[PDB]
């Protein structure tokens, strides 16, 4: 047993009505909801990142308050911006100073989320949207007021001043709404399965699930849950896995670039997962530990399987879909001398041993992808011997990259179901608002731009975004944006009705889906190459207000081997023939801008 | 009957039936009849009104049945004089939420929708003096009476139990009654107009364009009917007094700019403006009538004006001119018996207070009384009456509350110095006192003869155990008398009675526990509230115990040996900081908060203050220094940044202040050679300010005219304190070198 | 009957049997296994049987006018919020 610690990664498992950890939508969404269906304390969610909250101090936030109602005289505006970087920094010391205390019963605390940075918090004048009757509990960045949380007991055999300890149950009632934190049963429309969380008075109580304790969150060592990728320091490549053939694969990829170090992939980034007696339970790892290697793009966990073929490769590393399994656990053995088995050092090498088949896993000069051009992927074996050769750096991620990538899957998790729901013939008004929603909202992603209400069709990029706009290639988002300027010409919507006001609700979706062609591609040949690579549907259907055309001289004209090879005789035909139907000046511009390509 | 017009009108019989209430606190529509009488037009009693009396006729709505009684009970109780009791409809709103849905009954569901829409047809002719339809209209009116006090909470639960596509429905419908049109529309001018809600749906939606309309079809026929004299009073009253204030609020509001943006509305909001033209025509229309209907126009023309709105020619113009041509003898015995009154109660005034003045000049020798030689006499030579008195005072306070402050009142009397009446009560209380009876040194003489009777423990007794405020107050003020002047003698009493006595940790409970409220209040103030004026005895009472240097009652102050500790040192600190209004306060808006009527205040917490750390105590000045309320910048604030507000109408309060802010600043590093303290209040500090306010301190001889405390003084006092600061920071030093 | 508490708690004459022993769970976190405090909240599990006692909202005594006595069992899962 252990007590409570300001500072400690637990996770609340809200127990009532709806029996659930608290987790929050991807994407931008606030709001919190507890998903009975994900998991329970047996066998927790598979994407436990989201139901993990650090224990912080009270933070006050008057001088805060201050500015943001005067913000929403200049003198004045200064003087309450200093004074607000001033109690920011005077809360920032308190909260280093505050930290290891334990945390007492009828004391205030602040649950801050792990993924998105944001604190737990309650608007008492903004009602919850599913239930009016209760109040609305939502994700801030910064927290106003309302992060303050009283945790009092929930069992008789706690009482006022006692130090909270691991697994009690407790109740959190905000210090200003005065309403405990409820597990609504309002099942939520926007996704099925998920309820709603909300601050009404209820009989709910939160069990302090412990995940990592304060002394453990030291950053200079190797810690569940942390995003690290495994570099080949022999052969200079990072561990990857990409479908091939339908089918997951492990390889290391060929890189041409001439520093192997910078070719950071989207694909390559691995989560390091402590295995322990409590599912729930984390923590930072030992030498003489066990681990679990995840895939954050796929979910898939490494494993090792028998060889078809056999060569000297007995048993080749594959992704398997559920870890819970034995061929998943894998030992870190280190490359040099260290002091006994204390917590592994960040950036360090260590050699991968098979638990299972006490293996140790080996690189191999195999392609799997013979039959194609240039091959790029390596097979990965295991050997009952053991290289000395050959080691696994742990190069650490920044925040930056992580967050991008959990958007760009979650936003390709839904464009793929929006696909799936076109190409069957019918969608529904709500659902394709939805669709619209999230196509622009990744306009913003690629763009960058602070979203401040201007028009996100007419918007310009000063200087694009290169790892933006590689995540957006890798992560087959493109596409999905493919997918969905094909699907419904096939017929749900016609291209020639499309000035129907019936239909303008689909041409607005498919300028989004433009524009993210748009931004994707800009100064970088790999994106270029690749849209170009469809420029059959595009130029089909140009001469409809799409603004396709824009995405093709765009794409155009900063590119002279596409210029030259895809603009014959034919697109030359069709851009005058739309200029003598429509009689416009733009597209004789259209057609200037493409005579002369990089001045 | 009889019971009910016997109390109408006059509070004296309402409260004299008050007297034997829980006679009447029984089941019975005709005793809930005779409440509602009792307390009807009566601000005192309604908010006297205890929670039995709220939760008993909560109790029988819910259990006896569905009746209307207690709802008119309840809707008099909140209403009083013209004035809403926010404790009434904070108890009442959530007594109802949450006895259930049985006494709050809501009709939303289509079938329930269609059981309104049937019973709104039978009851077309008019509503029964008994039915369920009045009390969902009474219920409605009683709603909106609660959502019109300032509780976010309580608006959002109203607008959770009727939505806004409810009252659309059911108004839009053309069996509907003029009575729950009414109704509706108020409950929705109390809760969606007028809210604390962030969300303002009303004014960012198309629910209400469907009232806008329905509000013109109404005034349509209201004035047709006046044309065909078929007026409806009650259709009448609907429009002028609730349509009207609908309109003025939505279109009178701010977020209502940005409403009116389509065409659509733009066409009802020409319709609305016409319609209102046609009705001021009419002549049946009465001039209280005539305002509320002049004030639409005006606020409707304005907003035309702002959205540079089109209209038709013909009616353009009219309201054009209409709103140029608005901008352009048993009486006689009767009175002289008045006069007598008034005549013989100004001449017997003066000896009242001679006569009342023998009783503590009794009280000081009942020696005399008694024969010399008896035992009476030497019981009463040694304490005796007066030692009886104090003991029995506190067994009586259960008894009789008014009977223990008079004693504590006339007490107090005996611990103050005695005054002049008159010649005419000077030759009353002669003659009384030969009839019946045959200085600083005295006051501290009395005050510790007081002390030896039981007069410290009769105030801590009273103190620690009381529900009566008044009790409270007059222990308090017996206090400050019996401590006035710094005596020693008392101080060391109350020492030895906090430590010797157990129930010490609820004094400083009770103290903590007002202490908070008071700095609630005064948040909240963001006309005094009740909390802040008891405040200033508490800090009096402090300070006197700590006078004269004493050291041990400063650190008990802090803190104590108890379980416990509640420290009274920073309460003062943070009121401070909360009254100045803390942080923006001391960035330059100190002048926007302090006002005339709390310099007062201010200047006993300072005062009070200073006394905890003029030991020299380490303790008290650290612990204020090192505050995390950060007290200081705003104390500092107090000196560098003049209240210019106040400066304008009275400089010798502004003065005072800076006078008060300097000492404190003086004994909060007078005795310490640790730069902690100075470091805190240099980084709080602006050196090149210090110098400025000096100086300015010394070419402010243009208002020591008529200056109490000589700007000059206090300049000197900064300097001294800066002089001081000085040691640990070599800038300050620098500058402080004159040429 | 067996409901969910397979055993109930009963008084017995004679307690040298070993069906009387009784052990003591703390319900914080205690410094090794020094003495028990005076005033401290335990949980009495059956050394015999190896379950922990809860209670039940069973009246014994139900053909009465308002019954006072409510029935105690035991079950082999471990209640944290009973002590
Ligand atoms: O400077 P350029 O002309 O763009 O060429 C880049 C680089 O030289 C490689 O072609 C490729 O890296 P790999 O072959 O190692 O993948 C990279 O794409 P990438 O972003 O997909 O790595 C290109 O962007």
């Amino acid at each position: 047993s252990s007590f409570l610690h300001i500072g400690d990664i637990v996770s609340l498992y809200a127990e009532g009505s709806v029996n659930g950890f608290i987790s929050t939508l991807g994407l931008v969404d606030d709001r919190c909801v507890v998903e009975p269906a994900a998991g329970d304390l047996d066998n927790p969610p598979k994407k436990f990142r989201d139901c993990l909250f650090k224990v912080c101090p009270m933070n006050r936030y008057s001088a805060q308050k201050q500015y943001w109602k005067a913000k929403q005289d200049v003198v004045l505006l200064q003087k309450l911006q200093h004074a607000a970087q001033m109690e920011q920094k005077q809360n920032d010391t308190e909260n280093k100073k505050v930290h290891g205390d334990v945390v007492k019963y009828g004391s205030v605390i602040q649950l801050l989320h792990m993924k998105s940075n944001k604190y737990l918090t309650v608007n008492k004048r903004l009602p919850a949207l599913l239930e009016k009757n209760a109040m609305r509990v939502t994700l801030d960045a910064t927290g106003n007021e309302g992060s303050w949380l009283f945790i009092q007991p929930f069992w008789k055999l706690r009482s006022n001043g006692d130090n909270v300890v691991v697994g009690d149950k407790v109740i959190l009632n905000p210090v200003n709404a005065g309403q405990p934190l409820h597990a609504s049963n309002y099942e939520l429309s926007d996704n099925a399965g998920c309820k709603e969380v909300n601050s009404v008075n209820c009989n709910t109580s939160w069990k302090i699930n412990l995940f990592m304790q304060f002394r453990d969150h030291l950053e200079e060592v190797l810690k569940g849950g942390d995003v690290v990728r495994l570099f080949h320091a022999e052969q200079e490549k990072f561990l990857t896995c990409d479908e091939y053939k339908g089918k997951l694969q492990v390889f290391l990829r060929t890189t041409l670039r001439q520093s192997a170090t910078s070719a950071t992939s989207s694909n390559a980034l691995w989560e390091v997962e402590v295995v322990h007696h409590d599912p729930c339970r984390g923590g930072a790892g030992h030498w003489n530990g066990l681990y679990r290697f995840k895939h954050l793009a796929t979910g898939n966990y490494l494993a090792a399987e028998e060889n078809p073929s056999y060569e000297k490769i007995k048993y080749c590393l594959v992704a398997v879909p559920h870890g819970n399994d034995i061929a998943s656990l894998f030992e870190l053995d280190p490359t040099t001398l260290q002091k006994t088995d204390s917590f592994v050092p960040r950036n360090s090498y260590v050699r991968l041993r098979h638990l299972c088949t006490n293996t140790w896993i080996q690189s191999t000069n195999v392609p799997i992808d013979i039959e194609e051009e240039r091959p790029i992927r390596l097979m990965l074996g295991t050997c009952p011997t053991k290289e000395d050769k050959e080691a696994f750096a742990i190069v650490s991620v920044p925040v930056s990259e992580i967050r991008d990538l959990d958007f760009a899957n979650d936003a390709s998790s839904m464009l793929a179901s929006a696909v799936e729901k076109l190409n069957e013939g019918f969608i529904s008004q709500n659902d394709r608002r939805f669709v619209i929603q999230l196509l622009e909202d990744l306009v913003f992603f690629v763009s960058d731009v602070p979203n401040n209400g201007q028009n996100v069709l007419d918007i310009m990029v000063t200087k694009p975004n290169r790892e933006r706009q590689k995540l957006m290639r890798e992560q087959n988002i493109l596409k999905q944006v493919f997918g969905i300027l094909k699907a419904p010409f096939r017929p749900l919507v016609r291209l020639e009705e499309l000035s129907d006001q019936k239909n303008a609700p689909y041409q607005h979706m498919f300028r989004l889906c433009y524009r993210v062609l748009r931004h994707s591609q800009e100064d970088y040949r790999k994106n270029q190459e690749h849209i170009a690579k469809q420029f059959g549907m595009m130029q089909s259907q140009i001469g409809y207000d799409i603004l396709a055309e824009d995405t093709i001289t765009a794409l155009l004209h900063n590119n002279r081997k596409l210029l030259e090879k895809h603009i014959t005789k034919t697109e030359v035909e069709t851009f005058v023939s739309l200029v003598r139907k429509n009689r416009e000046p733009r597209f004789l511009d259209y057609l200037s801008d493409l005579c002369v390509s990089n001045h | 009957q009889f019971l009910q017009k016997f109390c109408a009108g006059n509070p004296g019989n309402q409260a004299l039936l008050h007297k034997h209430l829980h006679l009447f606190l029984t089941p019975g529509l005709l005793e809930a009849e005779t409440m509602q009488h009792i307390f009807l037009n009566n601000y005192q009693l309604c908010s006297e009104i205890s929670e039995p009396v709220l939760q008993h006729f909560v109790h029988l709505l819910a259990t006896h049945g569905r009746h209307v009684q207690y709802l008119d009970f309840l809707h008099t109780v909140i209403k009083a004089e013209g004035k809403y009791v926010k404790k009434c409809q904070d108890m009442i709103m959530t007594e109802l939420t949450n006895a259930g849905d049985d006494v709050v009954v809501f009709y939303n569901d289509k079938a329930s929708l269609a059981h309104l829409l049937d019973m709104m047809k039978a009851a077309r002719d008019g509503v029964e003096d008994h039915s369920p339809l009045m009390y969902h209209i009474s219920l409605v009116d009683l709603l909106a009476a609660c959502a019109e006090g300032k509780n976010v909470y309580t608006e959002i639960k109203c607008t959770s139990l009727l939505p806004l596509e409810d009252v659309v429905s059911v108004v839009t419908h053309e069996d509907c009654i003029t009575e729950v049109k009414m109704a509706y529309v108020n409950f929705v001018n109390h809760c969606y107009v007028d809210t604390e809600v962030e969300m303002k749906e009303i004014y960012t939606s198309n629910h209400i364009w469907t009232l806008f309309e329905n509000f013109t079809l109404d005034m349509a026929r209201v004035c047709s009917k006046r044309e065909k004299r078929v007026a409806d009073p009650t259709l009448e009253k609907y429009v002028l007094s609730v349509v009207l204030d609908t309109i003025n609020a939505f279109f009178s509001s701010p977020f209502s700019e940005n409403s009116t943006s389509l065409q659509t509305h733009q066409t009802i909001v020409v319709q609305l403006l016409q319609s209102t033209t046609r009705l001021l025509e009419c002549p049946w229309l009465q001039q209280q009538h005539k305002g509320s209907v002049e004030a639409c126009i005006r606020t409707l023309a304005m907003v035309a004006k702002g959205r540079a709105i089109l209209l038709p020619m013909d009616l353009d113009a009219h309201i054009s001119s209409m709103l140029s041509s608005g901008a352009s003898d048993y009486k006689n015995i009767i009175e002289k018996l008045q006069d007598i009154i008034t005549a013989l109660e100004e001449r017997l005034k003066p000896l009242v207070q001679a006569e009342l003045s023998v009783l503590v000049d009794v009280l000081h020798w009942p020696e005399l009384l008694f024969l010399e030689g008896s035992e009476a006499y030497q019981r009463c030579e040694s304490g005796g009456f007066l030692s009886k008195l104090i003991q029995h005072t506190k067994d009586l306070m259960e008894s009789e509350e008014k009977l223990c402050i008079k004693v504590l009142r006339t007490l107090q009397q005996m611990l103050l110095k005695k005054t002049k009446y008159g010649d005419r009560g000077n030759q009353l209380r002669k003659m009384l006192l030969q009839n019946y009876l045959q200085d600083w040194s005295a006051i501290a003489a009395t005050q510790c003869r007081l002390d030896k009777e039981g007069a410290t423990k009769l105030v801590c007794d009273l103190i620690t155990s009381t529900k009566n405020e008044k009790i409270f107050q007059e222990s308090i003020g017996l206090a400050i008398h019996l401590l006035d002047g710094g005596n020693t003698e008392i101080q060391k009493s109350f020492h030895n009675l906090m430590m010797s006595d157990k129930k010490s940790e609820r004094f400083f409970k009770v103290l903590h526990d007002r202490m908070k409220r008071a700095q609630q209040e005064t948040k909240s103030t963001v006309e005094m509230g009740t909390s802040v004026l008891i405040m200033q005895p508490i800090l009096r009472f402090l300070q006197l115990l700590c006078e004269n240097h004493n050291r041990d009652l400063q650190n008990f102050l802090r803190c104590q040996n108890n379980k416990t500790n509640y420290n009274l040192v920073c309460e003062t600190l943070q009121f401070l900081d909360i009254m100045c209004g803390s942080t923006t306060g001391g960035l330059g808006l100190l002048g926007l908060y302090i006002n005339e009527d709390n310099v007062g205040l201010v200047i006993q917490t300072l005062e009070t203050l200073t006394e905890y750390c003029q030991g020299p105590c380490h303790e008290n000045q650290t612990c204020i220094v090192t505050h995390e309320s950060n007290g200081i910048d705003i104390i500092t604030a107090l000196i560098l940044n003049d209240i210019s507000p106040l400066c304008k109408y009275r400089m010798d309060l502004v003065l005072q202040l800076k006078d008060n802010a300097s000492k404190l600043l003086l004994a909060l590093m007078e005795s310490r050679h640790d730069s902690e303290n100075a470091e805190r209040i240099l980084i709080s500090l602006r050196p090149q300010e210090l110098v400025d306010v000096i100086k300015k301190a010394y070419l402010q001889e243009e208002e020591r005219e008529n200056s109490e405390v000589s700007p000059r003084e206090v300049g000197h006092n900064i300097y001294i304190l800066a002089l001081q600061l000085s040691r640990h920071n070599k800038q300050l030093q620098h500058l402080l070198k004159p040429v």
